[PDB]
């Protein structure tokens, strides 16, 4: 708004050559930039664009204190878990939204970039935890969790991989997910476009 | 999209060392991806090395980058060579993109 | 490593579609997370830019005029409309996120 001429680097989030594991996701902060949500809308949203608390149509004129971009890769059937009120392996152990979230979740099919014929095994996720994960919490440690009936200082009585291959139907294809979390009017707003 | 800027050229005598500059535009990162690539006079292009490592060639060409700016530091420990090549700075984070510079040695 | 571009050069007629190809003994994966094959364009006096291919059908990059394809042991790049802009040398490369080996280049001249 107040003579900001910088443009928001959405391309440095959305066009990235490498994406993070579900846990240890990339978290970038955008500030002191003019928003332009024309680009992130009906250009390349592909599969989905679901917002909570805002009407995407007028998103360019709202003005946020800060915008945070959480970026990661998940299996396609799990896309529905990146949403307020959801449960499951991603929602409970890897990435959780607050249920009063005011941002936008954008996702698309990356099978052509991430899947390999032999299988892309570089994407990991958390399967086990002693308790559920809190919103935006990150925990990247390894605990050889599967004690079963005996505490272990060995292996088992940790984390698991995804297997991404171009032919595993549809629900098993990888998806790139970007979550734009909005910090609205907690301090005078800094990021908007036309206003 | 992301542009790179490099010093246009360098010239120095054999036995001396040089450093080649590069900076990228951008705002933030968790990590780094980049490559130094060389184009010998009249040949195709060769990899010099990735984030400070080697392409298989070691010795004269070594390097150490700090960040997204001064992301460069290609260093030649010795100019006693016929390596009067064009060097390129390659961006590896959004869309691959190249910029380059000419480094020579006089007689 | 083979990385060899077959044609020396293409026809110079403006408006005439033409194609080039690169052969290898490295036809499948080279990379760590994806594929094994790219094309670069170097205009005289300029740094190269990127055109993108894969093992299974795929094609990307910034311009939408060009088309990549391949089969067997040979990778192909073709140009449809020829505006005489595409004058320079086209090269084949095998890395991805991963660095690379590289081909010899082929000359495209348009008159
Ligand atoms: C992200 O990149 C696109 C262009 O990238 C293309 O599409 C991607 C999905 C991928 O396949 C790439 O390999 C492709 O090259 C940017 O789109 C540009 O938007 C401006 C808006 O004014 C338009 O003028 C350009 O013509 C578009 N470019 C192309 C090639 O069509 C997009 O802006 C980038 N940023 C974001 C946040 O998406
Ligand atoms: C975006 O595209 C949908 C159709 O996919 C259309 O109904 C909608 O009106 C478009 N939005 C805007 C702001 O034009
Ligand atoms: C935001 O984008 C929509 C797209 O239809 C446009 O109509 C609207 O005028 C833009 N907002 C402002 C404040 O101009």
């Amino acid at each position: 708004f107040p003579n900001i001429t910088n443009l928001c680097p959405f391309d440095e989030v959305f066009n990235a050559t490498r994406f993070a594991s579900v846990y240890a996701w990339n978290r970038k902060r955008i500030s002191n930039c003019v928003a332009d949500y024309s680009v992130l809308y009906n250009l390349a949203p592909f599969f989905t664009f679901k917002c909570y608390g805002v009407s995407p149509t007028k998103l360019n004129d709202l003005c946020f204190t800060n915008v945070y971009a959480d970026s990661f890769v998940i299996r396609g059937d799990e896309v529905r878990q990146i949403a307020p009120g959801q449960t499951g392996n991603i929602a409970d152990y890897n990435y959780k939204l607050p249920d009063d979230f005011t941002g936008c979740v954008i996702a698309w099919n990356s099978n052509k970039l991430d899947s390999k014929v032999s299988g892309n095994y570089n994407y990991l996720y958390r399967l086990f935890r002693k308790s559920n994960l809190k919103p935006f919490e990150r925990d990247i440690s390894t605990e050889i969790y599967q004690a079963g009936n005996k505490p272990c200082n060995g292996v088992a009585g940790p984390l698991r991989s995804y297997s991404f291959r171009p032919t595993y139907g549809v629900g098993h294809q990888p998806y790139r997910v970007v979550v734009l979390s909005f910090e609205l009017l907690h301090a005078p707003a800094t990021v908007c476009g036309p206003k | 999209q992301v542009q790179l800027v490099q010093s246009g050229s360098e010239l120095k005598k054999p036995g001396a060392s040089v450093t080649v500059s590069c900076k990228a535009s951008g705002y933030s990162f968790p990590t780094h991806a980049m490559n130094w690539v060389r184009q010998a006079p009249g040949q195709g292009l060769e990899w010099m090395g990735w984030i400070p490592t080697y392409a298989g060639f070691t010795g004269r060409f070594v390097f150490s980058l700090d960040t997204s700016v001064s992301t460069a530091y290609l260093q030649i420990s010795s100019l006693k060579a016929d390596d009067t090549a064009v060097y390129y700075c390659a961006r590896g984070h959004v869309l691959e993109w190249f910029q380059g510079t000419l480094v020579t040695v006089s007689s | 490593v083979v990385m060899t571009q077959s044609p020396l050069s293409l026809s110079v007629t403006p408006g005439q579609p033409a194609s080039i190809s690169c052969k290898s003994s490295q036809t499948l994966l080279h990379s760590d997370g994806q594929t094994s094959f790219y094309w670069y364009l170097q205009k005289p006096g300029q740094s190269p830019q990127l055109l993108i291919y894969d093992i299974s059908s795929r094609f990307s990059g910034v311009p939408d005029r060009f088309s990549g394809s391949g089969s067997g042991t040979d990778f192909t790049l073709k140009i449809s409309r020829v505006e005489a802009e595409d004058v320079g040398v086209y090269y084949c490369m095998q890395g991805t996120q991963f660095p690379w080996t590289f081909g010899q280049g082929t000359k495209v001249e348009i008159k």
